[PDB]
């Protein structure tokens, strides 16, 4: 069926300039035109630009107008988004999409959106996480139950991985989703509730890995 | 009528 | 996908007479129609275009009218080498036919000469038994044909076919076969066929005793 | 005048492939976009694809997508359409046709037809008919007119031809249309008129003829 | 500059073929496409055919479908155009004509015309004219001029050359314009306005010559 | 078939003069029209392009307009060189050609000088007499020629030629001739010529008796 | 200025279909919408139908509803009326008519109307007319003044030319309009006052013409 | 459908009078009427809408009055180029005229001359006869023409022709014309056209004798 | 952001044509209609025409209707106005002009407009200025302060430039827009306030120019 | 043809004044109006639209109110930037704008000083005499200059011209300038201007005599 692949997404400088490129497959692309629409949380769902089959008319939003650039190579069946002057607001996942197929006199809008590329502007280093226990005590217990966690605190960029025990444990793990600070590195946290029975003999770790920095942390979290 | 030149 | 319908499928007209097919769209086409006449075991020919223009050798008795959803195609003065099927197309978006009208010679009133086949002793020896039901040179097409086996009523068991308008006579020839197996054959003894036409007052009944 | 001429219909099994032919002349075939039309007798006309002249832009109907590739030799003035992964409704005559010239921004369909080639797809193999007689008697007898005929039935593909006397018998036949059986086999009667007084002395024979499996049947009609 | 010297016009018999040359010089002949186009009295402006400056793509008029041919030989910077099965309406002064240089996707025609060739389809056969004189006397005289001619009648085929007194007498002399008459031949008058008193004493003669036939005629024209 | 026709078909126009001609075709050519010019005796030459594109080398005081179906062609100030014949060629589908128009060099009214000339007597004995009607240096060109023989009228023996204007003082002439056979000829007594023009007040009429 | 120019018309047997068209000119054609009125000497002036400027609202009289059918080609500036199944009272003189430019909330009507064609329905066959004379005589004479002229009946279609010896007597000539008799034929007359004291002398003739049979006839008129 | 009545019919009036005439819808249109001025012969122009709006290029001697369901159209000083046909037209409702009032050209009374001529013996031998009597510069135009055949008057055998008022008097002339058969003509003598017009103290007789 | 430059103005002769251009730039122009509008001092603001952005309907004022033609080339992004028999009235200051974006029913007008270009429609022929002083004395003293100047009569055409003392002179300085006389020709002065303690001995020239003409004049003004 | 119609045509107000101008039409127009500005010398830019509504950049001290045939424009609290004139323009039907709305920096009344210059004798020697009257430093702008010849009103022969408010101090400068011919110029002795403004409480006049 209907196929679309986004790429060229990462980590760009404020200021710097990036292209993204979107591959079609299962229709004949030459034939439709093509929407960009970008999501954040802080403004939800956003069109960005629109070309024509043929590239003749293109339209942009206010926002963009004048920073954003969108064309296509009908040849190699490519749609292309040319960024420059990026904002630190546009940090978002862009999505290309398919108008679909309508009468003459008809309004248009899309019908198949691709999978999304997260583009993230922001003038933060690449640096690794700081790990801290959340050691579960007298202080963190409820009957018979206890609460103990890891703190993943300034790292810069998105994403990073938790695991417990290389995987073996998952029942009762909560990650929440990463936050961003204003020194511009993420923070999140993961928690998880074991029988108080258990402290002091079951060992718990939790792995952090960070494959655009190779980090690798394993912590061990003990009750105090 | 097209292009009919080089 | 737009869909076409014409109306009516089969209209029986004589020569000279004024013809009126009519053609609707599920949806606007605004004026991309094109008329195509058919003649049985022949190509498709094209008659008009942009749902009014008259393609170039086609003679002025044709005329097309219509925009929208509706349309129409007029012959003026019928004649005897426009009996033929008839079909709209829109191309407004991609292309769909309309179902097709038949142009039928009207004649006379002729009601059917029925006959009745059993099936030969080479197809029972050879394991299956056809029963055949002959209607011959009726007018209008429209009949019923009705196999009873012992004063019971078939159904799903039989098919028919019906011949095109005879070239000299303007008549139909109509068969009906009933198949059955070597054992169902053999499980009964009175084998009939009732036709039913709107010429006959009454219901005409052929029928044979099986082995006879 | 102009002349298209279709090849390379015939019966094929559900899931093999087949190339279907339309020769061209009288015009500049390179000059014209074609389609490819069907007509079957449950779906009536039906569009199938259409291409530009110089193969740049194609459309298939939605029945077909992904499964017809329609095609073009504009040095040999060929139309050619590659049918893969047939199915059983796919059964029906295959048109070519040309597109009319018009105008720029007009609309476009086809104007000139070609002859036409027949494609049936079924698993059914090849086989010769069985002719039975069907005996004229005093049940098959009204009047001065009696009527006696031949019953073709269980054979594949079509077609199949019948004559009476060598020919010789041409007056009140009436050869019916085929009709296809569930058994994938068709199944058919001829019939003729003949004086009573002439029944029982003159003799009367029904020639089948078969080209694709060389069947030829003489079967002689006696009454009971 | 530019160019173009057609050659191959003349009188030809219906239903006989001729072919047509173009030679074209000042610009690169294989890189630009050429017209036919014919003129005549009757039918004013009339285009025939259109090449591709490489032969690939060719047209031609309605009217001359089926009956003519252009083509080109690019090594000797030549056009040709073989016309068969001509009628008498063909009859008309034939130009080569250069199409100019435009964008990719403008419309395009012509912009440098040829010099003409002038074809004749007739089915009549060479003849020299008839001269007679165009007496003057009372008749013709108005106050103190009077008229004199010669009618040069049934001739074939164009063209013929009338003087006067071996060219001496230029002032005053009207040729009118040929006319075609129903025989295929043509006819013509001239005529010359002279003083009254120099009738009978001045002698006047009419040199008509007919290079086709090599006919050079003196004929003297008296006062009745 | 797209239709083109030119307005007017003859221009009577004085140098220095504003200039407007139209051209309408049968159906919408966006802008794809063009216009050229041809001089008598000398082959055509391109003025205009898309309408309102001035060819290299062509003066400015030449312009183009128009769209669609109307186009129009303006000399802002005539010169001596522009008197030519002016078409105008859609080039949106094929290529045809209008009328063309004929730009003539206005003039004061000037009346026909009229004389008659008999048949000679070598065409006499040839079996044929051609009769000619001489109108010499008049302007402008309309102008009917009636020929009367025995006060009949004749229609359909005649033909006329008209010359281009003279170079030097841009008139015209013009030449009738009725043609006869021998018998015809012989079968009457007066010959006469008819001229009405526009400079003429009442009828020029020119007249002999066989014979005489 | 604004011009319409209306062309089609004609006669036409009853129960056959008809074409009306309307080049306009001197305005924005595709700007306005359009009217067809006919006017006839039974009914005076009377509205047929209404055609919005794009087409999309047509509006039709009751009369004629189901029977016409107007459209508009605004590529080509034409207005058309498609008749079918016409009757005897359809015959009159159709007009094409321009709305004409108001304010958004008025209503509208027509501002300038063409030129007019008049459509015939009659089934009659064209025939040429029988020309009696009107002899005057002591009983058409009043003093010095008597009464002659000619009977043009029994012709179809309209109109017929009269004049008299040849052009030359205008002077008291009455040519009375045509009226439609029971038989589907038109008749007229012609008359004309003399002096009395040139009977007999004065030759009268009158010259009745029919261009659409081809008829000349020139009747004498003596008197008794 | 709203129907529209003019008043009066026919007006006789004389150059520098001044005209009003009256339309009256059968239901209220408000002041969507327009006014349409007819010359004979010529194609009808607009001259007022909404009932008082005087269309660009009519001089200002025009006025509209009127609101509801009457309305007049006034010319204060009447001049020789608007003698024509006038009619109102609502367009409240769709689109009806009225029957149109002519402007007729008053002079003073003159009685008709009165011409009869009987029926040629060459159109009896084509088997019709026809008679014609013959009313000359009259007016004004209503008169009654009675045909006695020995003293019978004639009903639904002859019909009327009236011309237009002719240029230079501004006079009337009609035609009578009488269509009998052969028969019906030979069997009676006496053929009469009586004539009256309010013009005439008595009535007018001509008559004749068949085969006088 | 929207920038829009005319070119093309200048001075005509009536009767003339005179084509003008408007370049747009800072959007997409083949998006969005246009309008020509025209001021001048007599009629104040003065719509010409607009044009739709596929030029597919024009509208004109009435007082230009059948004399301008407004035209586009989308491809050069260039708004034409093609003006022939032009009138004295026509003298104006032409805008070319952008339509706002909107709804789609409501109704248009224009947002932004151009820098506008002159248009002088005279028969008055290029001609210098005369410049006459205008002589301080004691009938132009109050005070401390006198008043001097020069006129600047009859030139064509506009514009002249006047300083004093080749700009040494700014205080006080008032130059009048110049006038239309009667005879085609403009005028205007040029006053200036200077101490009454320095007439007689400071002195003072004033310095027009005119480019059209390459005049350049110093004119001194002395007392009387 | 719409007509519009500003009020007043010029407005003296001062820096913080609240401004309201008054614009109508000679119809309905709904609410289709527009209000441009524009400063001297330079292109107009649109400060509203739909009668009401603020285009984005506009400071919100601009305020647009009314509908069907009245419209105003309101500046609540007025500065330096916004001394332009404001033009309203109907766009319901076609495009016509108003006369405009010029708003003057209102000061205190300040009488003019005036200066009269006599014709040059270089003039005088090229056929013609200019006179010219100025008029430096006043407010407000009405005022009136009268020609006076050995005491005889002059009319037809002058023409004035007026600099727009100094922009230093607001003030005036007018010329006015009367034309004669040499003859006219040296027929007569006394050549006067006589002033005439609302900080006068009597016309001022300068005088010369000629040759003086």
């Amino acid at each position: 069926q209907v196929q679309l692949v986004e790429s060229g997404g990462g980590v760009v400088q404020p200021g710097r300039s990036l292209r993204l490129s979107c591959a079609a497959s299962g229709f004949t692309f030459s034939n439709f035109g093509m929407h960009w629409i970008r999501q954040s949380p802080g403004k939800g769902l956003e069109w960005v630009a629109i070309i024509w089959y043929d590239g003749s008319n293109t339209y942009y939003a206010d926002s963009v107008k004048g920073r954003f650039t969108i064309s296509r190579d009908n040849s190699k069946n490519t749609l292309y988004l040319q960024m420059n002057s990026l904002r630190a607001e546009d940090t978002a996942v862009y999505y290309c999409a398919k108008v679909w197929f309508g009468e003459s006199e008809d309004n248009y809008s899309v019908d198949v959106w691709g999978q999304g590329t997260t583009v993230t502007v922001s003038s933060a280093s690449t640096k690794g996480p700081s790990v801290f226990p959340l050691a579960p005590s007298s202080k963190s217990t409820s009957g018979g139950t206890a609460a103990l966690g890891c703190l993943v605190k300034d790292y810069f960029p998105e994403p990073v991985t938790v695991s417990w025990n290389s995987g073996a444990l998952t029942s009762g793990v909560h990650t929440f989703p990463a936050v961003l600070q204003s020194s511009g590195l993420y923070s999140l946290s993961s928690v998880v509730t074991v029988p108080s029975s258990s402290l002091g003999t079951q060992t718990y770790i939790c792995n952090v890995n960070h494959k655009p920095s190779n980090t690798k942390v394993d912590k061990k979290v003990e009750p105090k | 009528n097209a292009n009919p030149n080089a | 996908d737009i869909q076409m319908t014409q109306s009516p499928s089969t209209l029986s007209t004589s020569v000279g007479d004024r013809v009126t097919i009519t053609c609707r769209a599920s949806q606007s086409i605004s004026n991309w129609l094109a008329w195509y006449q058919q003649k049985p075991g022949k190509a498709p020919k094209l008659l008009i275009y942009k749902a009014s223009t008259l393609e170039s050798g086609v003679p002025s008795r044709f005329s097309g009218s219509g925009s929208g959803t509706e349309f129409t195609l007029t012959i003026s003065s019928l004649q005897p080498d426009d009996f033929a099927t008839y079909y709209c197309q829109q191309y407004s978006s991609y292309w769909t036919f309309g179902q097709g009208t038949k142009l039928e010679i009207k004649r006379t009133v002729a009601a059917p000469s029925v006959f009745i086949f059993p099936p030969s002793d080479e197809q029972l020896k050879s394991g299956t038994a056809s029963v055949v039901c002959l209607l011959n040179n009726f007018y209008p097409r429209e009949a019923k044909v009705q196999w009873k086996v012992d004063n019971a009523l078939q159904s799903g068991n039989s098919q028919e076919s019906v011949t095109e308008q005879d070239s000299k006579d303007s008549t139909y020839s109509l068969s009906s076969t009933l198949t059955l197996s070597k054992a169902d054959y053999e499980k009964h003894k009175v084998y009939a066929c009732e036709v039913t036409h709107q010429g006959l007052s009454s219901p005409v009944t052929k029928s044979f005793n099986r082995g006879e």
